[PDB]
RNA sequence: UAUACAAUUAUCAUAUUAAAUUGUUAAGUGCUGAUUUAACCAAUAAAAAUAUAAAUAAUUUUUAUUUGUUUUUAAACACCAUUAGGUAUAUGCAAAUAUAAAAUUAUAGUAAUUAUAAAUUAUAUUAUAUUAUAUUUAUUCAUAUAAUUAAUAGGAUAAUAUUUGUAGUUUUUGAUACCAUGAUAAGGAUUAUAAAUUGAAAGUGUUAAUAUCAUAAUCAAAAUUUAUUAUUUAUAUUAAAUAUGUAUGUGUAGAUAAAAUAAGAAAUUAAAAAGGUAUUGUUGCCCACCAAUUUUUAUAAUAAAAAUAACGUGCAGUAAUUAAUAUAUUUAUAAAAAUAUAUUUUUUUUUUUU
């Protein structure tokens, strides 16, 4: 290290002040100052950036926000024209955008199944326990883990064993009331543009887990949010459950080396100053024939 | 206080304001209506994500000299008495010299 | 059996938590903020001023006589030398107090030509009762000194004249009034004025008196017959002990062998035993 | 670098004789190469060597510029030129240069001055003058016997009383100033006196 | 207060956070706590509150 | 200097209601001889196997007494010797960690707290499985010389300058024959076929702040002793800048170099765990001894304890180079070491009636 403070004890040397960095303010409050404003604001100023500038383009928000996924899908879908490549930035944003909604799909999933005798979901008084519940999941207000234990906690009828004792014999109710009340609240509540989506998510992750060992058991730490979680790919409902990726490649000698060599996409291009020897991502040294 | 609000000079007080002033005339009217950014509003100059690799003492120095960090700039001395300019000229903490 | 490092304290060596003894700084995914933002009011409003300023620079040269310093100045130079003066303890009577007011006095005299603050009416409230306090205060000591020293009159007339010209009729014409008075007041006291009158031992003085009277006495009845006038012994002395309770050390009574074998010497063989 | 030992400082002397370490010739801050083993001076030649630094010529003249440092071992004998002792040869350099380096306080008004301004001033009293009457009044009344409005008065109205004389004996040594003294007084002291000389000043009555 | 200590996120990346333990309060009956690190005081400001 | 432990769980000597104690069996060649061990080794070498049902929990254990040294056939076996052997197993002598506690150390006076914890740090693939590796070729390696680095100054075919021929000595001091901050190189071991490249950032003589006798520089015809370099092998042999006289010896010891890319080569391979007493972070803490100063208890030719950055001998401990801990014995330059017995704050590897 070649500092001040490390070159006392190296080399002593008795001109101590020396700058050894030149000062250069990249911020931009300090390049600025009243004097230069002064003269700046006459020729660059909003009237005449009105003037000499050409039109290339909470409620008007929403006016203009039109379909959130579709802006996102179709900036994607765009990138494969001659201009622009396809970019994994755009698939990521993607992504993320249908699947923000992912959290409440997981919750009112876990409400349907891994309850065992919810009762009878037709019946008001839990079918509006269940409404104000995944409104308070949607909105955030509530965390998933506490909102499950509401539902399970909540008051329905007195006796409720005992009641259960005349319908139920191992106490596992029909789940077609449950699945019709998770749908029927989310087509309700505006919570996706597209109704069909709720519905669809709700039945996926319920028939894709149904092959699954232990399909409705869940371990308590895992179930929900916890400061030690699981991997995305290994959740319980989550979408991306089942992949089978390439995660073995082969790799030669020269790999270390020439780990820029391929078809790389640089998020930093190479230069002179780092790398000695090398022409660049675009070149082919060994080129074919082509008519 | 002193940690919340690292004090600057008043050379710097002023560039930052007339760097917010020399935005706020470059906006147009049309975007800052738009945009709710009356005189009433702090204008954010910038703000960016850096990322430094290197030893400790040489980022340190490269740091100072960019103006990224300060903590060690001596400042000049404040008055005594009330800093802020446009005081009264003559004034004594203790009125005194009374009579009878 | 203790270590201890030398090179660095031991709590900086033991608190691995609080600092980081690694000194490379890799980019990795440690993202710093730079945030600024501004104001409008802050361009104009609230500026401190620095305490270093060249428009409050003076360079103090000094001297020891007053006469080279301005009168506007020398008063200061006055009046700080009679804080120190005015500490000393002399019943209120003196002749250097006096000086020093005729001489603030002086200064208030010159300043009204050379300084040209103007008349008495033209300086205002304060300044106005600053110089009847020092011209009341120099009468006072003036006519305190007087009956001592005969310059005191002296004195009154100089103030009587720095009053005139400083134009204050209703002090001036008692300044007259007094300075007539100790003109004829000063000669009293002395010795040649009254020739009628002429020039008591103290209550330990008489009965110190009383003591050698009774002590005499006693000596020419007993200081042959019998000698029993000697005064009872204080040899017994009181020390200071825990609680500085006196503790006093009472002679031994004869009646004991302590005495006896505390007389005898303490090598017999080798000691005289006479 | 620092001279002193880290342990508590012990006695200098013994009985009646000095310790032999503290002894000027024995002193334990200089390298006497006469009393000290070949074993010393291997470690400082082999310090010498592994280091950059020139070979010892001379013992006699190196024990000069010599510099000792306590360490828990022992003495430590080290070069001036030594890096270990180049910090305190900077110091003593500078020393030698200018002695004069640490900032000495201003001095505050004349004490005579202070003196006349003291609040107890007024109370100091002098010697009265035996031909002065003024001096006495002016005691009387710092003594208390009169009014300060009565000073003056006194100081007319004193009178002035004859007092039986004082006379000195004085002489040289062995000069019967003593054997005249009692002659004086009709007695017989000089024989009894220790050593046959007056040792105090005796002032006695006579007729 | 506010307090300087060291995170460790590789065994080769080490950096100093600051620590920033602070309060919100309001006298109709309404406090709450919180403690935060951050690698600035800013941040570790706006993470505590 | 006076001024409020705990009582719901505290690892070094506070054991006190508990069933013990005793069995009589096993093993017995000499034969033509290499057993054990990292190595040396010694002398007949095979052996000792039986349990449960049953003894009240108490109000004076206030009370006897008791906790792995316990004495002989073999096998084990610590001092010491070095050519290499000797040398310990309850019958007596012996209260004792399973804890009623008041910051470290210390005789309950010596220093100013002492310990401990977590995270991280280069040693351990497993056997179809993210690749068959296995073949060809090569190896007498050498060059450096004759000293001066610190200014601008215009011309023919242009409306005119002798400025043809322009003339003011001397007060500074480093890249030079050391040293006189930084910066590029060489070094292939796991991101692969596909519309594609088999050369790296961790630094290599010359380069940008430390000064204080420094003229070391090719313009030819020159002086191997120095690690880092592919030379032509037996039909025809010296002409233009002057250009190599040496070493024929069965393709021959040791040691060693190169290549899986327009070349031709093909079944056994990468893919686990596992650590800081160090924070100055192994070039580290730390250990006694040696050495040096000195303090406290003490007056007795005493003993003991404590503080200290550099020396000397070592490397004992710190997963730390034959593990560590506790007690007993023993040896001695010193940390300690070896045994007997009891433990793991020693990092760990799969057998439910074959
Ligand atoms: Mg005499
Ligand atoms: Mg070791």
């Amino acid at each position: 290290d070649k500092s001040v403070f490390a070159a006392k004890r190296r080399v002593i040397v008795p001109i101590h002040p020396t700058p050894n960095f030149p000062a250069h303010f990249i911020k931009s409050a300090f390049t600025t100052d009243p004097l230069k404003e002064k003269q700046k604001a006459r020729f660059s100023s909003g009237g005449e950036a009105m003037r000499e500038v050409q039109d290339i383009p909470s409620r008007r928000d929403l006016a203009s926000r039109g379909d959130t996924e579709f802006q996102a899908l179709v900036e994607f879908i765009e990138g494969a024209s001659y201009d622009q490549l396809i970019s994994g930035r755009r698939f990521k944003k993607v992504y993320d955008v249908l699947s923000e909604n992912d959290d409440m799909f997981i919750w009112l999933c876990h409400t349907a199944m891994s309850v065992l005798n919810p009762g009878d979901m037709r019946s008001r008084l839990i079918y509006n326990h269940l409404r104000i519940l995944a409104e308070s999941v949607a909105s955030g207000e509530m965390t998933q883990r506490t909102a499950f234990r509401f539902f399970e906690s909540a008051v329905r009828s007195p006796a409720y064993r005992e009641i259960a004792k005349r319908q139920l014999e191992g106490g596992a109710a029909t789940r077609l009331a449950g699945i019709s009340a998770a749908a029927d609240v989310m087509r309700r509540m505006g919570l996706t543009r597209r109704p069909m989506s709720s519905y669809f998510e709700l039945y996926q992750r319920i028939v894709e887990r149904s092959e699954a060992m232990t399909p409705w058991g869940f371990p308590p730490l895992f179930q929900f949010e916890e400061r030690l979680s699981l991997e995305p790919r290994l959740k319980f409902f989550s979408r991306a459950s089942q992949q089978s990726l390439e995660r073995r490649r082969r790799g030669h000698v020269m790999t270390p080396h020439t780990t820029l060599h391929g078809r790389r996409i640089f998020w930093i291009p190479p230069t002179w100053n780092r790398a000695g020897r090398f022409l660049g991502p675009h070149v082919t040294l060994y080129p074919g024939m082509t008519p | 206080d002193r940690w919340t609000h690292p004090q600057e000079s008043n050379l710097e007080q002023a560039a930052r304001g007339s760097a917010v002033l020399a935005k706020r005339l470059s906006m147009t009217v049309s975007e800052m209506h738009d945009r709710q950014e009356t005189a009433e509003n702090p204008a954010t100059l910038d703000r960016f994500y850096y990322r430094i690799q290197g030893p400790a003492l040489e980022a340190g120095e490269l740091k100072e000299a960019l103006g990224l960090k300060g903590n060690r700039k001596r400042l000049p001395r404040r008055a005594p008495g009330w800093a802020t300019l446009g005081m009264e000229k003559v004034s004594p903490q203790e009125p005194g010299h009374a009579a009878k | 059996l203790h270590q201890y490092p030398t090179a660095r304290h031991k709590s900086l060596v033991k608190d691995r938590l609080r600092f980081a003894r690694n000194w490379w700084l890799t980019g990795g995914n440690n993202y710093e903020l730079v945030h600024e933002v501004g104001h409008e009011r802050e361009a104009t409003e609230c500026f401190a001023e620095y305490a270093q300023d060249s428009s409050r620079d003076v360079y103090l040269m000094s001297t020891n006589r007053l006469s080279d310093l301005p009168p506007g100045d020398r008063l200061k130079a006055i009046v700080g030398l009679m804080r120190s003066r005015w500490e000393v303890k002399d019943a209120n009577r003196g002749y250097d107090k006096a000086k020093l007011l005729l001489q603030a006095l002086e200064c208030f005299s010159e300043m009204k030509a050379s300084g040209q603050i103007g008349d008495f009416n033209s300086l205002p409230e304060p300044d106005q009762d600053t110089f009847l306090q020092y011209v009341e205060g120099c009468s006072r000591f003036a006519q305190a000194c007087s009956h001592s020293h005969p310059d005191a009159v002296r004195v009154l007339l100089r103030a009587a004249q720095i009053c005139e010209e400083m134009r204050c009729v209703e002090k001036r014409d008692e300044m007259i009034q007094v300075t007539e008075a100790a003109a004829n007041r000063m000669d009293r006291a002395y010795a040649f004025s009254r020739p009628h009158d002429t020039l008591p031992p103290s209550l330990h003085e008489n009965e110190d008196c009383v003591r050698l009277k009774n002590t005499e006495e006693l000596r020419r009845r007993f200081g042959n017959t019998a000698p029993h006038v000697l005064e009872k012994p204080k040899r017994v002395d009181c020390l200071r002990i825990h609680r500085n309770r006196p503790l006093l050390l009472h002679p031994m009574k004869d009646n004991n062998k302590l005495l006896e074998l505390s007389k005898l010497p303490a090598r017999p063989e080798f000691d005289s035993w006479t | 670098q620092s001279q002193s030992s880290r342990g508590q400082p012990g006695l200098q002397w013994q009985e009646g004789v000095v310790d032999p370490r503290y002894s000027s010739s024995g002193n334990m801050r200089r390298f006497n190469p006469d009393t000290v083993a070949h074993y010393v001076k291997a470690t400082i030649q082999n310090d010498r060597r592994e280091m950059g630094l020139g070979e010892v010529y001379d013992w006699h003249e190196f024990a000069k510029d010599a510099v000792y440092i306590p360490t828990r071992s022992g003495p430590l004998w080290v070069g001036s030129d030594d890096p270990r002792c180049a910090k305190f040869m900077r110091r003593r350099s500078k020393m030698q240069k200018t002695p004069q380096q640490k900032a000495r306080p201003k001095p505050g008004p004349d004490p005579a001055k202070a003196l006349e301004d003291h609040p107890l001033r007024e109370y100091f009293t002098t010697a009265t003058n035996l031909r002065d009457p003024l001096s006495t009044a002016n005691n009387l009344h710092r003594a208390g016997l009169i009014r300060e409005y009565d000073i003056k008065y006194t100081a007319a109205k004193v009178r002035y009383v004859p007092r039986p004389p004082v006379v000195s004996i004085m002489g040289h040594v062995d000069h019967g100033k003593t054997t005249l003294l009692d002659y004086l007084r009709k007695t017989n002291v000089a024989s009894q006196e220790a050593g046959g000389i007056t040792q105090n000043v005796g002032a006695f009555q006579v007729k | 207060a506010y307090d300087m200590r060291v995170v460790k996120f590789s065994p080769k990346d080490h950096r100093q956070w600051i620590y920033c333990v602070l309060y919100v309060g309001s006298g109709k009956g309404i406090a709450g706590w919180g403690r935060a690190v951050a690698p600035s005081t800013q941040e570790a400001k706006k993470e505590a509150i």
